[PDB]
């Protein structure tokens, strides 16, 4: 049932960037693993050790102001932004995929201005909070400063929250 | 009633035997007792794909079922069984197994196996008659049938002694006949004691498995008879010619069962007065090669002869033949349309001829490890160095 | 006797992905070796030291839900999935190759959403259990937490199982 | 059922129910004498029934005097504890009945076959309570005419193994049969089964989908079959310490040295 | 009955002999008396892995069992024994041990050893016939068989004197035949007195041990025959050629102890 992504749009603070954003990138949600090899067994196995540093990145190719004006902002996690993306599907009805991500803008990379090529600024928000929804349905909600890694409702850290006494 | 849930049913089911599925079909003819459960009218060839069908079709404690298990234990093959209702005398038993036309209705006994094709497409490539085989009569019937079939007929000679077996083998010389003397001795769990089987069932079963995971053109000489334990007579086998009981039976053209607790078969040779057809590999190849040809040239047996008919067939042959060469089955070949025969007369009368001369894979046998314990490489080590 | 792979399909939990899975990847089964050079010999030789960390990876290019909803799941080795693949063969009869692999989803990488290119999510299950069959015949069965590295039936750790006393 | 259990009627009810449940029914036979207990045990042979004869004698603080309990309550309680800190597949044979003091009849137990009261009751398939002041239980055996189900360990394993299977294959009891349904289940089974092997519960196993039954007819009617043949942990019982007081190592010491 | 506890069983079990497990199998052919306990039909090659099997298969006081112990004491090896029912005359005994096809059923006597493979995969690499070996007939049979087998046949010549042994050795010259003359003298604890063994059993046993902890390609020349005490004739051995009894027997191609 071919889905595929058709169109994409990017918000920062309500301000639509319907225009300059030729690339989005959601934070690669990865676990920490640590290949556990130990007594009684050959071949490791790997363990949930917590997630990796979620970093998301978009790249407007316009001097956009509304994006540049969050860089190094004293209040880390002030930059909010929402990465919406419509997946078409061969049978018409498009699936809205939307990923709000309160984080810290971190860095800004304007590449080689060449007087004949889309300048293309770049950005890389060090994501703090991150909720990825599909068809208006929570699939992920990863909150580090709180410990709320919750796959579609069920909170996989509800058990460690207690043992830590949070 | 229809229970709606998940029935946890406590029931003894003693270990999946496991068996690689095969193709080469087996014409089984043994005895049994038609009771209430053993649903199988005596002289009616039934088809079997698993032990469950064997049970439902034949008394679990029937000779038929024993042979069926002896085959399945090795390979999940398609069997065509014929339940010869247990007779009394050896003469009556032998006659009832051989069968014939007798009852105007259908072909009884072993002749029922000729119904295998047209009933279930299960044309027996391997004929077998467990026990009913010591009797020279049944064996002769097996040979004749086997010819009218092109199927290796697997006999089991007189289980007792070797002199009897050899004397018995000298009575034959028929190409197809392939004998297995030492009656296997398998530990029947039911009675909890060493049963005594006729061996032919296990040979046929392993024959099927060998056809599959090795090739129909590979001998079953050195292959492991699955299931079973020892034999009914310890078979000797060593090196250096000698009177090695195995070497003896495999010089009277008989296959034995050697190595620990009926480890494996032993003997590619077959009962044949003609030296050319000394190897079962030779016979089986020469037969099944043609089975593959005919099952493929079905279209060629009708149809208005055109100018290109001769060529369509001589090329179609070169296709199947070539493929067999590719997968090892043979080593080179040569097909053409024998000119000194193809004529206007023969063609008007439908007929036409071709040659298919080819060579078959010689099974490596008798590796002669010549060895000399010298003192050549002595100085090369030890002294000083 | 040319075989080659024709078509491929991917299961996660019975749910067929007959649709979005343009790439599968079975876990590269590798041993640990350790090039043994030692007294009496020049040139190493290499030793069975146990296997490497089996990781498998597929990559649906649709927001598929049924896949995303296993990421970082508290119960490592809950993700099951079966990687089926039909090898054609020039002579028609196709050989079913199928590789069930109970493992931990580990990580999820949605690449560059570009508003004109298959988005292509990515996945990388840290495989725990793994049974690869060919023509409905067990070729591999590697189970680390148990020590059951069994090439087609025969268990090559049956000898170390005893010495460890498991 | 504490006390209400000497009565053959209640015990029969317990057995029937216990079957319609797959639950070990813990009886307490006639507290008085041993002849009665044995005679009573011979009335049963039902797998599930597991009897405990010696009525425990615990010191009730309230009345400040030795009460008399029916024993079945303490057995069941310790059964639960054994399921937890040891495993549901470990027998409660040698485990300590917490609380309580003596019994209502001193139970003898020694070595060398003999008429050891314990050996007697544990040859009529009855569990007793031995050692100082009701120290512990004693008897993995259960009331069963069938020797295969002689051990409660066998029965409990065979039952709770399936509880774990069903509580896990809940999804498998509905759903449109697909091509891969048979495999989803035969693998799901190999998962739970394997895990149980890992944590000791069993020793090897074998699951597959019994072919000689799985048919178009049965499938159209929803049904389908599988085999789950496995082996259960034999509880070590009757260690036979054979000992010979020799004079072999005599010269090895003493003389000169 | 099934005792539930820990049976302290007082029983005399005289010292584990201890023995490094070997592989090279041994074709043993001796005599015994088929009683009620010695469960082993005379001309049926049985397999043995320990003294317990030897006892249950052959009268504890049988020549078979004596040889079995003589082997085990050195090395826990796989033996293929054939209980030749004790005959009367030396001629009848020799003939009954040599055997042949005779009974159409099976190969009797030493020829029963050819059933070792196909019965138990125990193709005798070491043939041995304790005592039944002074007889030139049995030795000839051992040689022929040994050839039809590729197995070192271990003879024991006439225990008495050395002239007889040398004269006896000159009758052979067959590669496989390997003779051991001095009949070992071991202290039988049972009768509490110096027994007299034929030596071939101890040689074969040590042969097996040498194959294991040294290699099948290492000679047993200088290796220690475990168990046993003196011989039935003090063997001299010194240096400087001379008439050293050992040097004599080891120049007529005979092994001594």
């Amino acid at each position: 049932i071919p889905q595929t992504l058709t169109n994409t749009n990017l918000f920062i603070d309500g301000v639509s960037f319907a225009g300059d954003v030729p690339s989005l990138t959601l934070p690669k949600l990865a676990v920490k693993t640590e290949q556990y090899r130990a007594g009684g067994m050959d071949a490791p196995v790997s363990i949930d050790m917590g997630l990796e540093a979620m970093e998301a990145k978009f790249s407007t190719n316009g001097a956009r102001r509304e994006a540049l004006n969050f860089f190094g902002l004293a209040d880390q996690s002030a930059f909010n932004g929402v990465f919406r993306g419509s997946f078409k599907g061969q049978k018409g009805a498009s699936v809205p995929v939307v990923a709000t991500l309160r984080g810290l803008l971190k860095e800004v990379d304007p590449g080689d201005w060449k007087a004949g090529e889309k300048a293309e600024f770049k950005y890389a928000v060090a994501v703090s909070y991150y909720k990825l929804e599909v068809d208006g349905r929570e699939v992920y909600e990863i909150d580090p400063v709180n410990g709320v890694r919750a796959i579609n409702g069920v909170d996989q850290l509800a058990g460690m929250r207690n043992d830590l006494g949070l | 009633s229809f229970f709606h849930g998940v029935t946890v049913t406590n029931v003894d089911i003693g270990a999946r035997t496991i068996a690689l599925p095969a193709s080469s079909v087996i014409g089984l003819c043994d005895v049994f007792t038609p009771g209430a459960q053993a649903s199988a009218k005596p002289n009616v060839p039934v088809l079997l794909t698993s032990k469950k069908d064997a049970a439902a079709a034949f008394g679990i404690g029937s000779s038929i079922y024993l042979a069926c298990e002896a085959i399945y234990n090795r390979a999940q093959a398609v069997i065509v069984a014929v339940g010869v209702e247990t007779a009394e005398t050896p003469e009556a038993q032998a006659s009832a197994v051989i069968g014939g036309i007798s009852a105007a209705g259908e072909r009884t006994g072993l002749q029922a196996l000729l119904d295998g094709k047209s009933r279930f497409n299960a044309q027996p490539r391997l004929l077998v008659a467990p026990g009913h085989s010591a009797q020279q009569a049944v064996a002769t019937a097996m040979d004749g049938l086997a010819e009218k079939l092109r199927a290796i007929a697997i006999l089991d000679g007189p289980n007792s002694t070797d002199e009897a077996a050899v004397a018995y083998a000298k009575n034959f010389g028929s190409k197809r006949l392939f004998m297995v003397d030492p009656g296997v001795q398998v530990w029947d769990s039911a009675t909890n004691a060493a049963r005594n089987a006729p061996a032919s069932a296990y040979a046929a079963g392993l024959f099927a498995w060998t056809d599959a995971e090795y090739g129909f053109w590979s001998s079953p000489s050195n292959k492991e008879i699955k299931g079973v334990t020892g034999t009914s007579r310890p078979v000797e086998f060593l090196d250096g010619d000698e009177t090695c009981r195995a070497n003896l039976l495999n010089n009277a053209n008989i296959a034995t069962i050697i190595r620990d607790d009926g480890y494996r078969l032993w003997g590619n040779r077959t009962l044949s007065s003609d030296s050319k057809w000394a190897f079962v590999t030779r016979v089986r190849t020469m037969d099944l090669v043609m089975d593959a040809i005919l099952a493929g040239h079905k279209w060629a047996v009708d149809r208005g002869i055109t100018k290109t008919y001769v060529k369509d067939v001589t090329e179609g042959l070169r296709a199947f033949m070539r493929d067999l060469k590719n997968q090892g089955a043979v080593i080179n070949f040569e097909v053409y349309a024998d000119p000194d025969l193809n004529s206007a007369s023969q063609l008007a009368q439908g007929k036409v001829y071709w040659n298919i001369r080819f060579t078959d894979v010689p099974p490596a046998e008798n590796p002669n490890f010549r060895v000399e314990v010298t003192d050549q490489w002595l100085t090369e080590v030890l002294d000083v160095a």
